């Protein structure tokens, strides 16, 4: 038997709980669990478990160049080291292991550019 | 269950009993390893009757 | 697990859109989900009574002769056309299969027969007197209901406006149109008042709306789960199946031949069913054996 | 659902990585998740592949949630109702 | 300045050259030293401008702590140009198409116009180009042979004359290719071959390589041996080079190849398999607030209920936001704390924006509108119930929690008729359970994922649940016409005793003397009157196989129910069994709902 | 290049030309109730008459009594000329699925 | 300068129910609290004039917060600072050997850091208010900052000028476009005319390239120029009247235009000739009427704003004497009448 917590030891790389009862970490909602939850349409449960309980975080992407931006509400930093004067930063909901995945792709000399969903406005 | 401090003033490299069912300390010894260095050996016992789920 | 993961990654992008179509981000996979637009959890097996009947038993049971109006000649004529079209389609399906026999039993969203039975049970009235005005009226209500039936797939705004219906949505209401004309025939609704007809028609439309597939349902994941699950019992067998060359049906060899789209040269259990031309040769077994 | 997917392009495609590349070539993230990311990633960078975010695998690899089920439709605030019935 | 809400609509992939690395890099790695005392050395491979991995210091670049910093890449300027490990094959194609002396194309561009863009270069390179002569500079194109001793070195074979195409030579060969040649060969303007040679490589952010990992040794060796190569080195085609320089150049390039593609520690080795990045971290997740235990049978629980041990109920919590409409309900949870059940563990105070334990709670503390109370799990809460492998979409279902107050019970308990949803049994199966604490997930749990929604199979369009093994033979015995001791009847006291556990509203037995005898079909009818259905099928009991050798009672082989009245026949697998299409509970579902069934 | 996609204009189909159903899907009703329950957990300001001790019951009763201050937007198409054709539906005028 | 600019943004809304009770008022308040007084999209926002276009309040879809968001297209009063512009009110805060940091006062907040050379630290002192000249593209609008970071130089009036050879006519639509600059110059002149004569006289005496004595520099109503022995046989013309007459199409605009330092920079006068008889040290640039007219019009606006900022900086003469070191530095950089 095992029940842990809303908190505990996490992995330094992925930011996710450690594996199993031995590490005093969490339990895995694996690939097949997400298939079942998607088949049920339960997307708020996926956000609760895969994002709020595993490693969900905030990512900042500059609108004009699609590259990761640097934002900090306290100690105000609103900057982007690709245009540096036209920065238009939006916050997108992500996971740490996904940002690690994108940094690893760029480490292999593959440029990852995120095209944000465009603004939409009522007519006139 | 085992107190262990490393000197740099000290860093607490201790071992905590991380189990949801309590135990009783059954045997403690400090034997000498292959490199003639002391290590701590602890034996913990659990009184296990049959119960639901066994 | 190997077949489950490959089936899910190939199908998970299939999602129901606001037209009840299945598409991959824009690209149609189905014009209508399941070709009927229904959820698989909202189906009932129901028998269609006219399928097996002959031309005389059909005219004995369903042709109404109480009123000598040309409407009931047309009502029965639509029963034969539905009967003939059902036979033609599913006899053809019997042709291009090994052992897929025709049936007079379908899975439908609404059991029209049980709805009529329940209301007849709760009716204070018993046998109604012959009211020719109401018999003609109930016929018009049912005929209008079937004509407006495909609007279940659009909305009540277009039903009020009577805008044109897409052809593929007329076809999706064909089994329910067919069933309603059998179970709400004049010979079967003589003890039903016009107020009780409105209750029946309103109940059918409500239960038909409740059986439609939801917008944005991951129906490709649903299919992969439903088709991969029986493969476990398929694999639990295969010491009950042939393993010889030319008839290898062990493990998951035939499923892999289908899902990998393997060419005919890579098929280990291929078969074919040849039907004789001459009917006299057909009955004789020595003719078939030679 | 199997047959309509496997025949939507006019040819019978498989449930292997070859059929996925035939049906959804530009979905690099879905194709990376299936079989072999390094090979799929190498061709995507060389071909300058644009990957629109749809389905389940592409949003998941990007750290997002699929627009499916309860997230298929957008909810907006009813301004004309709140002003006439609520107060600050 | 706030960052507005946004979503990623598309992702585009490109080859990263040197301008990309110089723009995106936040610092330049110049020294091979690791640490200055306790803090990372400025300019080293652990420089804090690339991110933080300790709790002591922040990231210099974004001024965040370890949890909120996603890392920032750095730059390492190579003294000698290097080839990109991931696109070596691509480089080969470009060396087989264009002229090495002028950069003009050799093959006929318009010959390959009828091909599609992603295949023009491949097909033009597949053709024979050795021995041809350029139409501009009039040069003979040699054979571009690939060295078999490594994955990156290329030789030029001009009729037996041997040259080694060093990365700088390849760079100068590629820099003469015009954009028109690139476009006519199918590639985009972003895929110019000049990008295929790196003079400045990207040092990945420290968030990728915590533990300041054997990948840091590869980077350290790469930086340390890069300094050996003279900064003013130049290579010309046909030039002789020393042995120490050649050993240094090959080892630097081998290290960079093994930094990215070693056995494909390397960057790309993290991706592929089931234990890799994509499948273990992205498509799955380790989560918090989840429990696992062996499952056990319990016939007193409803089908949509799960028995939950009290010890687990005081570990998993539900988040309650304090408002005016629930301040009175949540107060008893708050008072109990961790000293009595049902209590609470933590409170989130919206004033100071922090979480406080309930045993470290101040004297003047009180719940305020906007606080979040984390209370214990109580009976009636919803929980997701999961058995692996999750093969159907009923493999995860939402049950109502019944908390087991007995402290000596560690099992998840459920009704045996609920096992059909999970393909479970009680030989030692373990199941997962997590309780939704979020309001949005709690609404979704009870409106979408409740197990009444999977009473009818999605796969087969039939009922999943029913009687299994004890209420199947038990229903037969109850509705059987004759017992070995005469008619199958029971007195008023024993008929009343059948309903004393059903947890429904008891029927009325007032019109019964104590000596009155009730048969089993009358008692069953007293329960089916609430959901009157119609049923008429032969039971499983009647088999033509058994008919010659046993005498069937004619009242047992014809099961008929009329408006909830069991007129005759026995109830067994055909009528009441799990998975029985057209059965009693399939008919009750079709008329009264799957929760009524 | 121009990474930033151009802004879109929201084209609302007139109410008499809507093609989607007037009945809420179970997904849409669940989303409406979840969103409204979270809003009530933020504010608590409701026009519901009866008292309920949890945000979820207030949200369900508001949906059932046709008092929910939300609108459903069904995105029909994104035109490559910049238009975003959608349909706006009022859940207070819609059919409500079997949420039991 | 000041201008009208249109910005697009996305606002987060923590309380959508309360926010939607008064959408326009709440949107204005949030936009003013977020964007007023900062640098954003290569500009500096002063006031939020209005909201041209907005979206409905969408509910956030990728988290369980229940929070809303809205796309807003609004109009703002911005202040873009061009190259070689003239700021005439800056307070030196720091004077070190490395760099000299001052902050502008009369203009919208600009911090000017002069790269300190070996001839500056011995002159400038803390508390002194001096005019500065800007440089090319060095007005970096770092997003989220309260001011503009820009390099600057102590504005010693030059002795050079440029010659534009106009080969095209300034048609009606371009004249209507430049009518806004005409009106801006008219407003600047009417703001100049409200003062006491002495301060304009003294600041123009300081910042005129040459030395002119005993009240011969300014006729406010007619602008007849300085009456020094008729240096040129042609009277300098009016740019304003020339544009007003090109509106009615009575004049041609071809030929060689120049404004040598002998002219008053703030006055609408300029030199137009049918032959390249200008005594400049650079090659005349061939261009159309639009380029030349924009250049000279904006130069007139810049110098009128410069003189008005000098006027509004100092009203008493005690501060004039307290900064007299800069006065002597500018005075020595003049030329006598040895011509
Ligand atoms: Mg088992
Ligand atoms: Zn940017
Ligand atoms: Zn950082």
């Amino acid at each position: 038997r095992y029940a842990v917590a809303s908190y505990g030891p996490t992995d330094a790389l992925t930011g996710q709980p450690l594996d199993g009862k031995r590490s005093h970490g969490g339990l895995r909602l694996g690939e097949m669990e997400h298939w079942v939850l998607t088949a049920q349409g339960a997307m708020q449960t996926i956000i609760e478990k895969s994002h709020d309980d595993s490693d969900g975080c905030i990512s900042y992407i500059c609108r004009n160049c699609g590259e990761p931006a640097i934002y900090n509400a306290s100690h105000p930093i609103y900057k982007c080291m690709n245009c540096d004067v036209q920065a238009d930063i939006g916050m997108v909901d992500s996971r740490r292991s996904s940002i690690v995945f994108q940094h690893e792709m760029r480490a292999a000399n593959v440029n990852i550019t995120s095209v944000l969903s465009p603004r939409v406005f009522q007519p006139a | 269950i085992i107190g262990k401090v490393a000197k740099i003033k000290y860093i607490d490299r201790s071992v905590m009993y991380g189990f949801d069912e309590p135990a009783v300390v059954d045997a403690v010894m400090r034997p000498h390893g292959p490199n003639d260095e002391i290590f701590g050996l602890m034996r913990l016992r659990y009184e296990r009757n049959l119960n639901i789920g066994d | 697990g190997y077949a489950n993961r490959k089936a899910i990654f190939g199908l998970q992008s299939c999602i129901v859109d606001y037209y009840r179509r299945v598409s991959i981000d824009t690209r149609l996979v189905q014009q209508l989900y399941g070709e009927d637009g229904l959820d698989a959890r909202q189906l009932e097996t129901v028998r269609f009574e006219t399928i097996m009947l002959s031309d005389q038993e059909l005219e004995d049971k369903f042709k109404y002769t109480g009123i000598q109006s040309p409407l009931f000649e047309e009502e029965f004529s639509r029963l034969k056309k539905d009967r003939d079209k059902y036979r033609q389609i599913f006899l053809n399906v019997e042709n291009f299969n090994f052992s897929q026999l025709l049936t007079d039993v379908r899975q439908v969203p609404v059991n029209v027969a049980s709805i009529v039975k329940n209301i007849l049970l709760s009716s204070t009235s018993g046998v109604l007197p012959f009211d020719e005005k109401s018999i003609l009226q109930k016929y018009a209500m049912v005929k209008t209901f079937c004509k407006n039936l495909p609007y279940v797939f659009i909305n009540n705004i277009q039903e009020r406006l009577q805008t044109p219906i897409p052809v593929y949505l007329k076809r999706a209401a064909s089994l329910m149109r067919m069933l309603i004309r059998i179970e709400l025939a004049t010979v079967k609704t003589l003890n039903i008042t016009c107020e009780q007809m409105s209750a029946i028609l309103d109940l059918i439309r409500l239960q038909y709306t409740q059986s439609l597939i939801n917008y944005g349902e991951a129906v490709g994941i649903l299919a992969a789960q439903s088709v991969s699950e029986p493969l476990t019992q398929y694999m639990l067998d295969s010491h009950h199946r042939s393993v010889a060359g030319g008839t290898n049906k062990s493990g998951i060899v035939r499923p892999q031949e289908i899902f990998s789209a393997k060419p005919v040269e890579a098929e280990q259990s291929s078969e074919m069913l040849l039907r004789l031309k001459n009917p006299e040769v057909e009955t004789n077994k020595t003719y078939a054996q030679e | 659902m199997y047959a309509d997917l496997m025949t939507r392009t006019g040819q019978v495609t498989s449930l292997e990585k070859a059929g996925l590349n035939a049906r959804e070539p530009s979905n690099v993230l879905l194709r990376m998740a299936l079989s072999s990311p390094v090979q799929v990633l190498t061709d995507a960078a060389v071909d300058s592949a644009v990957n629109p975010i749809y389905g389940i695998a592409a949003p998941t690899l990007m750290g997002s949630v699929p627009r499916i089920g309860t997230m298929y439709s957008d909810i907006i605030m009813d301004e004309k109702y709140i002003t006439e019935n609520y107060k600050s | 300045m706030e960052a507005g809400y946004a979503e990623i609509a598309a992702v585009q992939f490109n080859i990263a050259g040197d301008n990309d690395h110089k723009r995106q890099g936040v610092m330049e790695v110049t020294i091979s030293n690791l640490f200055e005392g306790t803090l990372p050395a400025e300019g080293g491979i652990y420089d804090a401008r690339m991110g933080t991995t300790d709790h002591h210091y922040k990231c210099i670049t974004c001024s965040h702590q370890r949890k909120q910093c996603m890392g920032h890449p750095g730059i390492l300027q190579m003294h000698a140009p290097v080839l990109q490990p991931l696109f070596i094959a691509e480089i080969r194609r470009w060396l087989r198409v264009i002229c090495l002396n002028c950069g003009a194309p050799i093959v006929d561009l318009k010959r390959y116009e009828h091909l599609i863009r992603p295949k023009r270069l491949i097909e033009a390179a597949s053709s024979q180009t050795e021995g041809k002569q350029c139409y501009v500079c009039k040069a003979v194109h040699p054979k571009i042979v690939k060295d078999s001793e490594d994955y990156f070195t290329f030789w030029a074979d001009q009729q037996g004359k041997i040259d080694k195409l060093y990365p700088q030579i390849i760079r100068e060969i590629f820099s003469r290719v015009t954009y028109d040649t690139v476009v006519k060969l199918g590639r985009s303007k972003n895929s110019h071959p000049e990008k295929l040679v790196l003079k400045a490589i990207q040092i990945p952010p420290i968030s990728i390589r915590p533990g300041i990992h054997d990948i840091n040794n590869v980077i350290q060796y790469l930086v340390r041996k890069n300094l050996l190569i003279p900064k003013d080195l130049q290579i010309v085609r046909g030039q002789k080079i020393p042995l120490n320089i050649d050993r240094n150049l090959q080892t630097i390039q081998q290290l960079y190849y093994n930094f990215l593609l070693d056995s494909v520690p390397s960057i790309m080795r993290r991706l592929p398999r089931k234990e890799g990045r994509i499948r273990k971290s992205l498509l799955g997740s380790q989560v918090w607030s989840i429990s696992r235990s062996t499952i056990c049978g319990n016939s007193d629980l409803h089908l949509d209920e799960v028995g939950y041990p009290i010890s687990f109920a005081r570990t998993l919590q539900v988040a309650e936001t304090v408002q005016h409409y629930n301040i009175n309900r949540l107060m008893p949870y708050f008072l109990n704390g961790k000293r009595q059940y049902p209590g609470c563990s933590r409170v989130y105070k919206q004033i100071t924006q922090s979480v406080h334990d309930i045993e470290g709670l101040k004297q003047d503390f009180r719940l305020e509108v906007g606080d979040i109370l984390y209370r214990d799990v109580v009976t009636g809460d919803v929980a997701f119930f999961n058995r692996q492998p999750s093969l159907e979409r009923s493999s995860i279902g939402v049950h109502r929690i019944v908390v087991l107050e007995n402290p000596k019970i560690s099992t998840f308990q459920m009704n045996v008729s609920a096992c059909a949803w999970y393909n479970a049994d009680f030989d030692g199966d373990q199941m997962n359970l997590w309780v939704p604490w979020s309001v949005m997930s709690r609404v979704e749990a009870e409106l979408l994922c409740s197990v009444r929604n999977w009473f009818i199979s999605t796969k087969s369009s039939g009922p999943v649940n029913g009687q299994v093994q004890d209420s199947t033979v038990g229903s037969f015995l109850l509705t059987r016409t004759n017992t070995p001791m005469g008619k199958n009847v029971m007195n008023k006291l024993h008929a009343m005793g059948l309903f004393q556990t059903t947890q429904t509203d008891p029927p009325c037995f007032a019109n019964y003397s104590p000596t009155d005898l009730l048969d089993g079909k009358s008692v069953v009818s007293m329960l089916l009157r609430q959901t009157p259905i119609n049923y008429q099928r032969a039971p499983t009991w009647y088999s033509e196989v058994y008919a010659p050798y046993m005498h069937y009672n004619k009242q047992d082989i014809s099961t008929q129910i009329r408006n909830g009245e069991l007129i005759e026949g026995v109830l067994d697998k055909k009528a009441v069994g799990a998975g029985s299409s057209g059965g009693i509970y399939h008919l009750i579902s079709r008329r009264y709902g799957p929760q009524q069934a | 290049g121009f990474v930033q996609a151009s802004s879109q204009t929201l084209v609302i189909i007139p109410d008499n030309e809507r093609i989607t159903s007037n009945v809420l899907t179970t997904f849409e009703a669940t989303r409406l109730v979840a969103v409204r329950a979270q809003q009530l957990a933020i504010n608590g300001s409701t026009m519901l008459k009866k008292k309920y001790s949890s945000p979820i019951d207030i949200a369900k009763q508001e949906l059932f009594n046709r008092k929910i201050p939300l609108l459903v937007m069904r995105c029909i198409k994104v035109t490559p000329e910049g238009q975003k054709i959608v349909e706006i539906w009022n859940p207070r005028e819609m059919g409500i699925p079997l949420l039991d | 300068m000041i201008d009208q600019k249109i910005f697009e943004t996305t606002l987060n809304i923590d309380d959508p129910t309360n926010f939607c009770t008064n959408v326009e008022a709440h949107l204005l308040k949030e936009l003013e609290n977020i964007y007023v007084g900062k640098c954003f999209k290569n500009s500096f926002i002063l006031n939020i004039t209005g909201v041209i276009q907005r979206s409905p309040c969408f509910i956030m879809r990728t988290n369980n917060s229940g929070r809303g968001y809205m796309h807003v297209r609004f109009s703002a009063v911005v202040s873009y600072l061009n190259a070689f512009d003239l700021i005439a009110a800056v307070k030196i805060i720091k004077n070190d050997s490395n760099i000299i940091l001052g902050e502008s006062l009369l203009t919208e907040p600009v911090t000017i850091v002069i790269p300190s050379s070996e001839s500056q630290n011995n002159v400038a002192e803390v508390g002194q208010i001096v005019p500065v000249q800007l440089a090319n593209s060095s007005v970096y609008y770092i997003p989220g900052r309260q001011q503009a970071s820009a390099t600057g130089s102590i504005f010693i009036p030059k002795h050079t000028f440029s010659v534009y050879h106009v080969q095209e006519e300034l048609t009606q639509e371009q004249a209507l476009n430049l009518t806004k600059l005409v009106n801006i110059i008219e407003m600047l002149l009417e703001s100049r005319s409200k003062k006491d004569f002495k301060q304009i006289c003294f600041f123009e005496k300081l910042y005129y390239t040459y030395s002119i004595s005993s009240d011969e520099i300014l006729d406010l109503k007619i602008w007849k120029g300085p009456k020094g022995k008729e240096m040129s046989r042609l009277k300098p013309c009016n740019v304003l009247s020339f544009l007003y007459d090109a509106l009615k199409n009575k004049n041609s605009s071809l030929g060689f235009w120049a404004r040598p330092p002998n002219l008053l920079k703030s006055s609408p006068l300029a030199y137009q000739q049918d032959q390249n008889s200008f005594n400049a040290t650079e090659l005349p640039i061939i261009c159309s009427a639009e380029v030349m007219f924009v250049t000279l019009l904006k130069e007139i606006i810049n110098y009128l704003q410069f003189i008005n900022d000098l006027c509004d900086t100092f009203n008493n003469e005690q501060l004039i004497k307290r900064h007299e070191n800069i006065w002597m530095l500018i005075e020595q950089r003049k030329i006598g009448h040895d011509f």
